[PDB]
DNA sequence: TCTAATGCGAGCACTGCTATAGCAGTGCTCGCATTAGA
């Protein structure tokens, strides 16, 4: 029926044959409005979006997605949990079926099959027997010494070496990498005869490069010697290591980096491939961007830390490290709760200034953000500038003289690849794909200051970058970064865009807004579809 | 200027030849007169399209249209999707039709299954709802098309849309004015123009409207029926003729024309042969003209024959005439054109060569007849082509061929030096076992020979052979031995259009469990449910590490739906030295069809250690050169000698020849059942058998095969 | 304007699958499991008349009569073959006197299994029950009233002739139609 | 085997990008390599991308040419038709060589790419037996060649000696397909009722007789036929040698 | 084995060919201009969501097919009597379109029709058949290869339009020059040169003023036509009128990009040039020597 | 890396009986020719 506005909504590229087809041969024959539905659920799927929010679906799409246009949506129709679980392309998950309506959530069976997989993990953890708490308080005492005042990675490699699957998240200003490091010394250390094998990995090459630079380095210090089979310093990324249930892993405990970027199906996946009497420890940033657009994990799994432990588990951590450890709020979701633990900085006299502060501020408020602009005038670190009318072509300067030695290495005609490593020291992040702000809009506007004077993926070399969505720099760095944010508009501008923006830059960071948009973005906070979070309350 | 009475015909040839030796050798030229149709893809592709409403949809034939590139581009598919949906689309179950609307309008019982829409739809379902999970509406989803991929299964869809959307369109007849624009619309709606193909469009639009044009001008009242119509286009694509390049970028091929004379040095005719020549074609003969002649009248029998002549008299300095004088098959006689033999007749008898001025009318005719004739050699390496005179080649490519100076292709292997990794997966001591040469190619010189493509069933199944009633026995059996519900996995199957229909699938299927219960039953007799054992056994320098399933506290418990074979006894050999010395102390079992058994008895940790070792010796030995050891072969002459009585290796010579025959059967089988040695990988060793060979394989088989006999029930 | 067509033989295959199509997977059971027992698949049935369907058709001595169904000989065969499956489910009786050496106890072992040849028919096929007919029952006092066995073994009992006869007066015919379509 | 070389070959040069499929081109027999050349062109990286500039080259003029002048140029170069002339039999695989390449140069005018092609080879390599045309061509000198015929092929050819190692065959006629005596009408009988098998048979050997007068027939000088005390029937030798029924 | 192989001792040297005009556009023309002689070779392309609920003459069809649609309609009109739409309704319906284009068509050709393309007198309306002569075909022999080089310095030295150098696009060729023009007519004592281009679907009217034209005309290098095309009529009016002057005949050259020509806005869509006399003169010898 | 033809009788082994030997019938193993021909 819909045929001809479907498929026109092709020629108007609002959505791919492949949403519209699907529509089409499931439903097709029912009534359009569950006919729409499947095209749409498509369509956020192609997105990455694992489910469609009924919600996104009653009136307020009046505004949303552009197939407001109908003479076939029967009012707001409200009964679309009706409607759709009528036609039978969408079961409650009994029947076998295309679709899965659980919660007031639309999914494609597939997903809604990868989320309750997710589910099961975390519900069904058990707890490490290894216990002889004195002994490991010991080992972990020897390990952790300015434990005074309470340790937070002390507390972490105690969670973690007491539970078969367990994340730490952390900001960049912690030591999660020292804290696996510590935390896996205790596990050969305490590995009374033999067989631990440990492997380490992370979803992005780049990032399994790191771990290893990095979870060595920590790793041959810290005093152990009674023969170092260590964590068989080789890597590999998620999606190498595997190619699973019915073949599992070598390994007894597995270490992924970078959590963050673990998506739905990538999880699912690796979970398969996990032999029941294997340990897994994710690390990663629960409010960096990744952990939050469509499709991700962490940040939903990583939701119930703000829970805090259930009194026993804190009983138990606090008796483990020598410190009181809190707890609270009954125990909703205890399984999960009791084997999370976010890390935070610790203590120093001075600052983390400059990026540091305005950082953690970003986290959380206003009045905090603001006063660090007044502030000391952290000249280097920050450089706030007001981006409205002609400052725009304030900035389009103070753009070239970043990359200015880039540029320069260019002209001196110096052609190795230093070119390579000049151009990962300037860096301007905007929100938006197309636009005046945005890429595409954004490298033209430069390219013409510019000429009028002068693998798997995400490898640098002009893809006419220049200018970089915040989501493509994750996993990224550079010394100076400049973030751009629109004139006036948009929810694509969140917190978490802009944390991760700003956690992008080593030493100078500029950001190129008004203190309406950024204080409008510290208040947003990236929209979350998702059933995991209910998945986890019962 | 070079002739032939059909260009369309030379051309491949023409074009062929003329690519060569780009310097020197080179002249260039052009080919005339050739047929619009048999020149261009996209017109048949055209007149293909105009007939979806007599379509049976075959596979194969809606996967060609995805072979000329303009629409492939329309509908957003590259070669390198289309090699997917060529993957999914044999898989997903597709063969026949389109729609079960088109099934039945064949006055076939629609089935539901098989058709375009049946595959179209289990990838969909599998974009969604995996596999498991069971089936649909009586739809098992196939998975293949699953991930970013899917997006494939999309575009493909799209275009089985369109199609049906014009099956149905063309179906009814219309009004004259009414197909008027049916032309341009379907153009545009399955071809993304190139710059060439956009030429070969408006093309099809003139004929298409002229046709149309000149029926309205009559005023044809009735309907049309697109027969009719597209019939017409047919004919009028096969009459235009191109031939724009006649006289510029020079040497020009094409069909002698009538009134077209034109004056040449040269002049060349070919394949001017009887039958082929003055070409034909019979009047009406309800042609009333015909048979009552007159003098202006006109034919072809003449028109042709008087081109000949044209041909004689505008040739300025050189006339070149060639005919083919034999088929290269029956190697029986040709013959030239009658008007070829007119020719030389009247040569001959008006000529006479310097030498014989003094011999005789029918004498000294026939020298001048064989001096201007030139047979030419079959192929262009004989030597006679490079000798010195009468056209030596200008062709040096072929020379050495010619003087047999060549270097005979250097015998293949060559030992290459190897150093074995402390640490193999098991599995590689599997992959290896279980056809080593293979794993020479595959493992040691990452030579895989993948064949891109693979038959795709030409119709929906009615019966289950080989490799399917293997793949359907191994889960039938699987389920019975898990003592699970036989008729779930039935539906499954049936739900993938795996069984053929009705009855015929239900009948298939009750006998399949029949065999496959009667295996079950021996495994369930003595299945004991253990768990999975890893692997890290350290042997000859070595580890080795991976998976051993279902491990009992018996040994290990095997099974599969086929029959007994050496190279799954080895199979089954390794699995056991590697669980034996795990430490583990037990036997090991290993059921087949029809009965069959490898038993294997518990063997010491200190003895299995021994035995997995010269099996790394032959993965170690076969990664520098092809390990020979034919498991079927070897172990059939290996199974004729050895005798368990004494574990006596019979000498004399009643049975070693017995076992050169075995070994023989085995080695290129029956004309049925097919033999060992048919196998890429040994033919890309030897063509031929040779005795010293054999020789290799059965000491070298013997080697490695023999504990599998010396340790048996 | 005739197109001079060249192979027939893919031709002569599809109107080949598209009679068994049209003839068989419509059947019920029944009558399908004899077929199959025929002949596997249309593969099976062109390879049993290939021959015929070209150049002049053979004249057929006997043809069936230009009408029986297929269902209708099913009947036929089946009350052939069920009477005499009445007159067994009462092997009571059957449990004799009057000897012979040849014929042995081990009959016993021949007896069940036609005692057991009684299920939901489905196959004209019936394994031997040659001892208990009647017609060698004196062959080898005697027997009693399973005359019905000399009379089952005496009629063919096959679908044969009637599905080869219909399937190339009809292959034959595809062929034609789609020759001149 | 000629065929799925050229297979290999072919899809190695519509895409040298890909390691694997090159390699297998270069490993068929038809280019002649070393198991030491295989190997060490696979530790060098820089003589692969030689190679892979080579097979870029031959795409080329595949594009532009055709088949034919590609693979002309590709066995000029690693010179195939020299070599594979000078490897015994090698004569019979160089002539199918080039005649799958007058065949491919057909099919690819009707096809506006070259991938197509590729596909249409595949196609004739799984399903094929179609025409005479791509039937086996006999070589030139199959003529110094002792001559293997059918009976039926041989029926119009002479020859100074012929050999019949094989004439006392028989093959009993099962099928019953009999002409009647009376009318020569052709009956099949679908029931296989004895008489008409029986005259069926008959109608066999009247049918080898014509065989065996055209087998001994051909020669002009000699000929000899093997003769054996041929039997059938699973009679245990009741004095049978069913030798009769040839 | 005591063999050899004949090798030649000529050599390739030069190259006689039949160009025209095509020495410019590169190939995809492959087989293009030996299928359909005259298709409106000039255009090429799709179109997408430029559709605005409202028939201009911008959103007409793109491409070749349709552009040479175009042309059909120009080659035998009676540009002196006026546009009958039933006629139109008839060519768009034969050839395939939507009869709802009549309104926009009719008005459009007219439109064409009317326009003052030299402003004295001028407007194709005002041309009887004894004065037109549609499709001419030439043929120009071009002995001395003709070396994109030295074509290219005179264009220059004449043209202000050529002085947008990027020419020498081809190579070295004798032989022949084919050719066809779309119009040559005549307004008492004055011959033209005229070539209707169906061209591009750039949005609107501001893509069609005499820049933006003057631009496209030296993208595609049509400059190079004119000077060709002239050169042709040049040497045909000669050869025609006995006792003829360039100059005192000649001075033509019209280019109707048919898009962005409306009733009211002159100098929109029109395109005119006068070639050197001098060029011509040079140009003609440059063949001949 | 996947599977791998049937089918027909013989052939020998063995097991009831009944006027040790012949007549019969139960049952698993095994070798054999199958296609054709344009
Ligand atoms: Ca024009």
């Amino acid at each position: 029926k819909l045929q001809k506005q479907l498929l026109e909504a092709v020629e108007h590229k609002q959505l791919r044959p492949l949403d519209v087809q699907f529509a089409l041969t499931v439903a097709g024959d029912e009534h359009p409005a569950v006919t729409l539905a499947a095209a749409l659920l498509s369509h956020d799927a192609g997105e990455g979006h694992v489910c469609l929010p009924l919600s996104r679906l009653e009136n307020n799409e009046a505004s949303h997605p552009l197939l407001a246009t109908c003479v076939s949506e029967i009012g707001e129709l409200q009964n679309w949990e009706e409607c759709l679980l009528a036609s039978q392309a969408v079961s409650r998950g009994d029947e076998p079926t295309p679709m899965i309506l659980c919660g007031d959530r639309l999914y494609l069976n597939r997903m809604w099959c990868n989320e309750r997989t997710v589910a099961r993990f975390f519900n069904e953890v058990n707890h490490a027997i290894e216990v002889d708490e004195a002994l490991l308080a010991q080992t972990l005492d020897k390990l952790f010494p300015v434990s005074d005042e309470i340790n937070w990675q002390k507390v972490a490699a105690a969670v973690a070496l007491t539970r078969r699957i367990s994340v730490i998240s952390g900001g960049p200003g912690t030591g999660k990498t020292t804290t696996v490091a510590k935390l896996l010394a205790a596990l050969i250390q305490m590995a009374d005869g033999e067989r631990c094998r440990i492997r380490l990995a992370a979803p992005t090459g780049k990032a399994a490069a790191r771990l290893t630079e990095s979870l060595g380095k920590a790793l041959r210090q810290l005093p152990l010697t009674d023969e170092q089979k260590k964590r068989i310093p080789e890597d590999a990324s998620t999606l190498h290591r595997l190619l699973h249930a019915g073949n599992p892993l070598h390994l007894d405990v597995l270490v992924v980096d970078e959590a963050s970027m673990i998506d739905l199906p990538m999880m699912s996946r690796l979970i398969d491939a996990l032999p029941d009497h294997a340990r897994v420890i994710f690390l990663g940033d629960r409010d960096q961007l990744a952990s939050v657009e469509a499709g991700a994990v962490l940040g939903d799994i990583c939701a119930y830390a703000n829970a805090g432990f259930t009194a026993e588990r804190a009983r138990q951590l606090s008796r483990l490290t020598g410190t009181h450890v809190p707890a609270g709020t009954g125990t909703e979701a205890a399984s999960l709760r009791d084997s999370l633990c976010l890390l935070q900085k610790s203590y120093r006299f001075g600052s983390d200034s400059g990026i540091g502060q305005l950082a953690a501020a970003i986290n959380r408020g206003d009045k905090t953000a603001v006063k660090t602009v007044f502030q000391q005038d952290f000249t280097d670190i920050e450089k706030r500038l007001l981006q409205s009318g002609e400052d725009y072509i304030a900035m389009l300067e103070e753009a070239l003289a970043g990359y200015g030695r880039y540029l320069d290495l260019l002209q001196a005609r110096a052609e190795p690849d230093l070119i390579i490593q000049a151009f990962n020291e300037y860096q301007l992040l905007c929100a938006l794909r197309e636009g005046p702000f945005g890429v595409a809009g954004l490298n033209e506007r430069i390219e013409q200051f510019m000429q009028q004077k002068r693998q798997p993926s995400r490898l640098p070399e002009h893809e006419t970058t220049w200018a970089m969505t915040v989501h493509k720099s994750q996993g990224s760095e550079f010394d100076h970064a400049a973030l751009i944010l629109p004139s006036q508009r948009t929810p694509v501008v969140t917190r978490e865009l802009v944390y991760t923006a700003v956690t992008r830059a080593r030493r100078r960071l500029s950001l190129y807004a008004d203190e309406r948009i950024l204080s409008a973005a510290i208040a947003t906070r990236t929209e979350r579809r998702s059933g995991l979070a209910a998945l986890f309350s019962s | 200027i070079v002739m032939v009475a059909d260009i369309d015909s030379y051309s491949p040839f023409i074009q062929a030849v003329f690519g060569s030796a780009p310097a020197d050798r080179y002249l260039p030229y052009a080919i005339s007169d050739r047929r619009a149709r048999q020149s261009h893809p996209v017109l048949e592709a055209f007149i293909s399209l105009l007939s979806l409403p007599d379509s049976r949809f075959v596979s194969e034939d809606v996967l060609a249209l995805l072979d000329v590139p303009v629409l492939a581009a329309r509908f957003d598919i590259t070669e390198e999707g289309l090699r997917y949906l060529r993957q999914w689309v044999n898989e997903s179950g597709i063969r026949w039709g389109i729609d079960d609307d088109n099934v039945r309008e064949l006055e076939l019982p629609a089935t539901g299954q098989h058709t375009w829409r049946f595959g179209l739809t289990r990838m969909l379902l599998g974009y969604a709802m995996e596999s498991a999970q069971g089936e649909w509406q009586s739809v098992l989803p196939y998975d293949e098309s699953s991930g970013l991929i899917a997006e494939l299964v999309g575009h493909l869809a799209s275009l089985l849309m369109q199609l049906n959307i014009w099956r149905r369109g063309l179906a009814q007849e219309r009004p004259l004015e009414e197909w008027l624009p049916v032309c341009r619309d379907m153009l545009n709606a399955f071809f993304l123009p190139d710059a060439e193909t956009e030429a070969a469009m408006t093309l099809i639009e003139q004929q298409w409207q002229a046709i149309i044009a000149e029926g309205l001008g009559a005023q044809y009242g009735d309907a049309v029926p697109l027969s009719l119509l597209r019939d017409e286009l047919a004919q009028r694509l096969d009459q235009e003729r191109i031939s724009q390049r006649f006289l510029a970028g020079p040497v020009n091929i094409c069909t002698l024309m009538p009134m077209r004379s034109i004056p040449f040095k040269v002049v060349c005719l070919l394949g001017m042969n009887d039958g082929v020549y003055p070409r034909q074609l019979a009047p009406l003969g309800f042609d009333l003209m015909s048979q009552k002649p007159k003098r202006g009248d006109r034919s072809r029998r003449d028109d042709d024959r008087y081109l000949f002549l044209e041909a004689l008299i505008s040739a300025q300095q050189k006339l070149y005439i060639s005919y083919i004088g034999r088929s290269i098959q029956d190697n029986s006689e040709r013959f030239p054109s009658v008007l070829v033999q007119e020719l030389i007749d009247y040569i001959g008898q008006s000529h006479y060569l310097p030498g014989d001025e003094a011999l005789n009318c029918d004498e000294s005719e026939a020298r001048v007849k064989a001096h201007l004739t030139c047979l030419h050699t079959r192929m262009p390496f004989d030597p006679q082509n490079y000798q010195p005179g009468e056209r030596q080649s200008y062709a040096r490519e072929w020379l050495p061929a010619a003087s047999q100076a060549g270097k005979a292709h250097s015998e293949f292997v060559q030992p290459l030096p190897f150093t074995l990794p402390e640490t193999v997966p098991l599995e590689t001591l599997q992959r290896f076992w279980a056809h080593p040469v293979r794993a020479f190619f595959q493992m040691r010189l990452q030579v895989n020979f993948r064949t891109e493509d693979s038959e795709i069933p030409d119709t929906e199944p009615f019966i289950l052979e080989g490799l399917s009633r293997y793949q359907i026995n191994q889960q039938l059996l699987n389920a019975l031995v898990e003592q699970d519900d036989a008729e779930r996995l039935f539906r499954r199957f049936r739900a993938a259009g795996d069984l053929p229909y009705g009855a015929f699938g239900e009948i298939f299927w009750e006998t399949q469990c029949q065999e496959m219960q009667q295996l079950a039953d021996r495994v369930i007799a003595c299945r004991q449910p253990g768990q999975s054992m890893e692997i890290d056994l350290a042997c000859n320098g070595v580890q080795i590490t991976g998976w051993l399933p279902q491990v009992q506290p018996d040994g290990l418990l095997r099974w599969r739906p086929s029959l007994l074979s050496v190279a799954q006894g080895m199979q089954l050999w390794l699995e056991h030295l590697v669980y034996c010395a795990s430490g583990g102390n037990g036997e090991s079992r290993l059921f087949l069809r029809k009965d069959g058994e490898w038993r294997f008895p518990p063997l010491a940790a200190e003895q299995a250690l021994h035995y997995l070792s010269q099996l790394i010796e032959g993965y170690r030995e076969g990664m520098s050169a092809p390990l020979l050891v034919l498991p079927e072969s070897g172990g059939a002459w290996l199974k004729t000698c050895y005798d368990a009585q004494n574990d006596a290796m019979l000498d004399d010579d009643s049975t070693l020849q017995k076992a050169r025959t075995k070994f023989l059967q085995a080695y290129e089988g029956n004309m049925m059942v097919r033999g060992e040695g048919d196998d890429i990988w040994y033919q890309r060793l030897w063509r031929q058998l040779t005795p010293e060979t054999m020789e290799a394989i059965v000491e070298q088989s013997q080697r490695f095969l023999l504990p599998l006999f010396r340790f048996n029930q | 304007e005739q197109q001079l067509i060249e192979d027939e033989s893919l031709l002569r295959y599809q109107a080949c699958a598209d009679f068994w199509r049209r003839h068989c997977y419509p059947l019920p059971r029944e009558i399908a499991q004899v077929v199959f027992e025929t002949w596997k698949g249309p593969q099976a049935l062109l390879r049993d008349i290939n021959r015929y369907l070209q150049g002049e058709a053979p004249v057929i001595k006997a043809p069936p009569p230009d009408d029986e169904t297929l269902a209708s000989r099913h009947a036929q065969i089946v009350a052939r073959i069920d009477t005499v499956k009445q007159q067994w489910r009462d092997a009571v009786g059957e449990l004799d006197a009057l000897i012979e050496s040849s014929g042995i106890d081990r009959r016993k072992f021949n007896r069940s299994n036609q005692a057991k040849w009684i299920d939901k028919i489905s196959a004209w096929a019936e394994e031997e029950t040659n001892s208990y007919q009647l017609p060698e029952s004196l062959e080898k006092p005697r027997h009693p009233l399973f005359e019905a066995i000399d009379q089952l073994l005496a009629e063919p009992l096959s679908i044969r002739d009637l599905v080869i006869t219909r399937a190339l007066a009809e292959i034959r015919e595809t062929v034609a139609r789609e020759k001149r379509r | 085997l000629e065929a799925q070389e050229m297979l290999w070959l072919l899809q190695a040069v519509m895409t040298p990008e890909r390691e694997n499929t090159l390699r297998s081109a270069l490993a068929t027999s038809m280019m002649g390599l070393n198991a030491l050349d295989i190997e060490t062109l696979n530790n060098d990286e820089h003589a692969w991308d030689v190679v892979v500039e080579e097979f870029d080259g031959y795409r080329q003029i595949w594009r532009k040419r055709g088949v034919m002048p590609m693979l002309r140029a590709l066995m000029s170069a690693r010179n195939i038709a020299e070599n594979l002339l000078a490897t015994a039999g090698g004569e019979r695989r160089l002539t199918d060589i080039l005649h799958i390449s007058e065949l491919l140069q057909e099919a690819g005018t009707q096809l506006e790419s070259e991938h197509a092609l590729v596909r249409w080879l595949s196609q004739h390599i799984l399903e094929p037996d179609s025409n005479a045309s791509s039937q086996q061509m006999r070589l030139e000198s199959d003529k110094h060649l002792v001559q293997i015929v059918t009976i039926h092929k041989s029926k119009g050819l002479e020859y100074p000696l012929v050999w019949l190692p094989f004439i006392t065959n028989f093959r009993v006629q099962e099928q019953a397909f009999y002409h009647d005596r009376h009318s020569f009408e052709a009956v099949l009988d679908l029931n296989a009722a004895p008489e008409s098998v029986d005259l069926a048979e008959a109608e066999r050997l009247a049918e080898d007789l014509r065989l065996l007068y055209v087998a001994l027939t051909r020669s002009v000088w000699h000929c000899s036929l093997g003769v054996a005390p041929l039997v059938r029937r699973r009679g245990d030798k009741k004095g049978d040698t069913d030798v009769h029924q040839s | 084995a005591e063999l050899n192989a004949k090798t030649l001792q000529r050599l390739p040297g030069d190259n006689w060919r039949v160009t025209s005009y095509s020495g410019l556009q590169q190939r995809g023309h492959g087989i293009a201009q030996d299928l359909m002689p005259r298709l409106d070779v000039d255009a090429a392309g799709v179109a997408s969501v430029v559709e605005e609920p409202t028939l201009t003459p911008h959103q007409f069809p793109r491409g070749a097919s349709p552009g040479t649609f175009l042309h059909s309609l120009f080659e035998d009109l009676d540009f002196t009597q006026p546009v009958d739409p039933n006629w139109v309704r008839e060519k768009l319906e034969l050839g395939g379109f939507e009869s709802q284009w009549e309104p926009v068509l009719t008005e459009w050709i007219t439109a064409v029709l009317q326009a003052p393309l030299n402003e004295t007198g001028v407007s194709l309306s005002q041309l009887s058949a004894r004065n037109k002569q549609v499709e001419m075909e030439f043929y120009l022999p071009i002995s001395e290869p003709l070396i994109a080089s030295q074509l290219d310095t005179l264009i220059r030295q004449f043209d202000p339009l050529s002085a947008g150098c990027p020419p020498l696009e081809f190579m070295q060729v004798r032989g022949m020059l084919k050719g066809f023009i779309d119009l040559v007519f005549r307004h008492e004592g004055r011959y033209y040169l005229l070539d209707y281009k169906s061209n591009w679907l750039g949005e609107d009217s501001s893509a069609y003023t005499q820049q933006a034209m003057a631009a496209a005309m030296q993208a595609h290098r049509y400059d190079l036509q004119y000077q060709l095309y002239t050169l042709a009529l040049h040497r045909y009016l000669r050869h025609r009128i006995a006792d003829y002057d360039y100059e005192h005949h000649f001075g033509g050259v019209i280019y109707l990009f048919l898009r962005g020509v409306d009733k009211e806005h002159p100098q929109q869509g029109i395109y005119t040039t006068r070639p050197n006399a001098g060029l011509i003169a040079l140009m003609d010898e440059m063949f001949a020597g």
